[PDB]
């Protein structure tokens, strides 16, 4: 009979967030000298060109993490990180300026990645 | 990605089938849906969604359905119901609830809630968010109260008033064209929504209704002015064809009829019966019957809310407001006794649970506290529950149809009342950005954040010089929205249609927003939310014994509260 | 004097400190606000003293137990907060569950 002002009464269960989307998984190392924090809702291909990952798998996806949570990397590691698709409109504007439109014109995003240097373009 | 519902209460706020237990109180909110996607709620920080290229869209410009402010994660309650969404507001204006972020990276964002360059972020994650109090009996006696009610979550003060006079002390009047003028004026430097009563007393129109021109958002009816039947008339005639609420202190003397003669004076006309319960003042002591008919908009005052075993002893000496008392005389002392009735406390604590009377009110400074309306709505609430027991309505073990019902009394009937329902009393689209942030714990008692018109004016804050707000000593302090020009943004000066045609605010030169007071006299009973109950209502002459459809109406007062010395130094 | 406005600020928190200490040597049990302003006053008279921050931080924790505040106030008080004149400057003392 323990009574706490304002403290919630939560239900059972789970909650499954980004439901019904696709879902791939890929392995993420960190070539640089510093540590590197990847944002739940960040374009992937847009990440960090210090980063080493197949590139090509991070166009019109982000992290499938709870928003507001991101993904650490440090130097010389490597991880299985997921990866969602995007929703809405599909289009990305700024970050690293590598899309600025919809993410389905992929060779561009590439060509535009591999002129940069990100590591990881084949 | 599973995610168990702690983390997802902890880090974004209680979603759909979570409850939440209301300050110390006995009362738990279940949330009944949610507005957000998953996997896809909006929060800020470093590293968190609402960023350019991210949840914030940095391609849009403001008129291109940027909002200009987003309350993230908020528990809304209100009278339309208890859930979980994203507040956009847009110029002051509340231009939609539901899912705000980026439209090209986001499923089901709300088309016109996009975060863009404009966009200001407030976390209203694991807060309760509600429409700012109205308080229409207001005796504006002190310029310092008003924070007392900026403190308790409440926006709008509906009253009148010239300072400490003895007439403002007793009555919510401003009498006359020049000193509803000189409120007017004065109104200028107060942080929050104002409307001024005028005084509705006189045998002929024009007296009267000339306050209405100036600029009075209604008018007031004390039995200190002379509750006769034909200030009656004249009132209700004025208000009628003016479309302002009048506001009723019926006479307690029964020096010019009884309770049926007023009822006949008033012949079937919208009245606002301002503490219908009558401690405060009315017909003594069948005044309440009032709140039994559908064209009377019942009110009642905090200090009889709820029925408390001090509530007795510490009324018999706070009546010297309307004239003072000697202990020794046989008359006054007869007039005590028949004003303050334990039994007429009891029921209206019963009628208030029962949906009868409509609204809640301070009446302040006046045999009222101008920071408790909230408050005491809720330990009135809580008080009920414990002893009548979980309503009809009410399912899943939650206090939801209780909230909605409680929550109308001071923040959407006042507003149906006094006509501004168009502009405040909720939170909906459209209406002005007047809202309350509180913490579950402190909800009901002390108000965490008040936004008017998009931007925070009071604030529960900590050290002004310390690296970070939260240190101590955290005390409401005025924000920058009461600040230099901004204060005439923030604000309402809520007045007469006709007034508002006469150029009234470009003659005295106010630069607050003008609100223009309408639908009125077309609205009943039946217009009040989740309080809209008409019944037979007998006041037994000689025992005021309550009864309602033949059962009798009573309370124990209780001797301990919840939101209570826990909370409050003194 | 010469006060700027936090000394003026600081005044109320020791004053209510002051009288929170009167009310709990009568054996009343502390609500949310005389616990807070008694940890802060103690935070500071210890910076004041000349404890190190780190020190205050360890000690905030057993000024008040759960036996000496009302019923539901030790979870109220999640962390306390409070900027004090330690001998090398203005430092911010910040105690975790205050009461345990
Ligand atoms: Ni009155
Ligand atoms: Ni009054």
């Amino acid at each position: 009979n323990y009574i706490v002002p304002g403290e919630y009464r939560v239900a059972e269960g789970e909650i499954e967030i980004n439901a019904g989307r696709e879902k791939t998984t890929i392995r993420v190392s960190n070539t640089g000298d510093r540590p590197i924090q990847v944002g739940s809702h960040i374009h992937f291909v847009e990440v960090n060109k210090e980063l080493l990952f197949d590139r090509a798998e991070g166009i019109g996806r982000r992290l499938n993490i709870p928003s507001g949570t991101a993904a650490r990397f440090e130097p010389g590691e490597e991880m299985e990180v997921e990866l969602t698709e995007l929703g809405g409109n599909r289009e990305v504007f700024g970050i690293s300026d590598l899309t600025n439109g919809s993410v389905d014109n992929k060779e561009l995003i590439l060509q535009r990645a591999k002129e940069l240097g990100y590591k990881g373009v084949e | 990605m599973k995610i168990n519902r702690q983390q997802y209460a902890e880090s974004y706020g209680p979603t759909v089938g979570d409850q939440v237990r209301l300050a110390d109180t006995d009362l738990w909110i279940e949330v009944e849906k949610d507005y957000t996607t998953y996997g896809d709620e909006a929060n800020f920080g470093g590293g968190k969604v609402l960023r350019e290229g991210m949840g914030e869209n940095g391609t849009y410009t403001r008129t291109e359905n940027v909002l200009d402010l987003l309350l993230t994660n908020a528990l809304i309650l209100d009278y339309t119901g208890i859930y979980k969404a994203d507040i956009g507001v847009k110029d002051g204006y509340i231009v939609g609830i539901g899912k705000g972020g980026n439209p090209d990276i986001m499923d089901g964002v709300t088309p016109n809630m996009i975060v863009g360059t404009a966009t200001e972020v407030i976390a209203a994650e694991g807060k309760i968010v509600t429409a700012g109090g109205i308080d229409t009996h207001v005796h504006f006696i002190n310029p310092d109260q008003v924070d007392v009610a900026l403190a308790n979550g409440i926006t709008t003060l509906f009253g009148g008033g010239t300072g400490p006079a003895e007439g403002s002390k007793a009555t919510t009047v401003t009498p006359g064209p020049w000193n509803i003028e000189k409120m007017l004026k004065s109104t200028e430097g107060l942080p929050i929504n104002v409307g001024i009563l005028g005084k509705g007393h006189g045998s002929s129109i024009a007296p009267i209704m000339e306050q209405i021109d100036a600029g009075a958002a209604g008018l007031k009816i004390h039995e200190d002015w002379g509750a006769t039947p034909a200030s009656i008339d004249r009132s209700l005639t004025v208000a009628d064809e003016a479309d302002v609420q009048v506001a009723i202190h019926s006479d307690t003397l029964n020096e010019a009829g009884f309770l049926e003669d007023t009822l006949r004076a008033i012949n079937g006309r919208v009245i606002h019966s301002f503490h219908v319960e009558g401690a405060g003042g009315g017909h003594a002591p069948d005044i309440m019957a009032m709140a039994g008919h559908p064209n009377v908009l019942p009110s009642s005052t905090n200090p009889t809310r709820p029925f408390t075993v001090n509530t007795i002893d510490e009324h018999l000496d706070m009546l010297m407001v309307c004239h003072h008392l000697k202990q020794n005389i046989p008359e006054d002392v007869a007039f005590a006794d028949s004003r303050i009735r334990p039994e007429t406390i009891a029921a209206e604590d019963i009628l208030h649970d029962l949906g009868i009377i409509s609204m809640m009110s301070t009446d302040a400074l006046a045999m009222g506290r101008a920071g408790e309306m909230v408050l005491r709505t809720w330990q009135t609430a809580d008080k009920m529950k414990k002893q009548r027991g979980p309503l009809a309505e009410e399912k899943n073990g939650s206090d939801n149809f209780r909230a909605k019902r409680y929550v109308s009394k001071y923040t959407i009937n006042p507003a149906i009342a006094q006509g501004i329902a168009h502009e405040v009393g909720s939170i909906e689209e459209g209406k002005f950005a007047d809202l309350v942030l509180w913490e579950p714990k402190f909800f009901g008692v002390k108000a965490d954040r008040v936004i008017k018109g998009g931007i925070i004016a009071y604030a529960q804050i900590g050290d002004p010089s310390a690296s970070i707000p939260t240190p101590q000593p955290v005390m409401g302090r005025r924000m920058y929205g009461t600040v230099g020009d901004l204060i005439h943004d923030t604000n309402i000066t809520f007045m007469s249609k006709s007034s508002i045609q006469q150029g009234v605010p470009a003659k005295l030169g106010l630069k607050r927003r003008i609100g223009t007071v309408k639908n009125c006299r077309n609205i009943g009973k039946k217009d009040m939310k989740w309080n809209d109950v008409t019944t037979d209502i007998d006041i037994n002459p000689e025992t005021y014994e309550v009864k309602v459809d033949g059962e009798v109406l009573t309370c124990e007062p209780v001797k301990e509260l919840p939101m209570a010395q826990r909370y409050f130094l003194f | 004097m010469h006060l700027n406005p936090a000394e003026k600020e600081k005044l109320q928190i020791f004053l209510a400190s002051e009288l929170a200490l009167k009310r709990k040597a009568r054996g009343l049990k502390l609500n949310y606000p005389e616990a807070v302003a008694i940890i802060t006053s103690f935070i500071m008279e210890g910076a004041r003293d000349g404890k190190t921050v780190a020190m205050l931080m360890e000690e905030g924790k057993h000024v008040l137990t759960r036996d000496d505040v009302m019923e539901g106030v030790p979870e109220m008080i999640d962390d306390i907060q409070a900027e004090a004149t330690f001998p090398d400057g203005t430092k911010l003392v910040t105690v975790h569950n205050p009461i345990s």
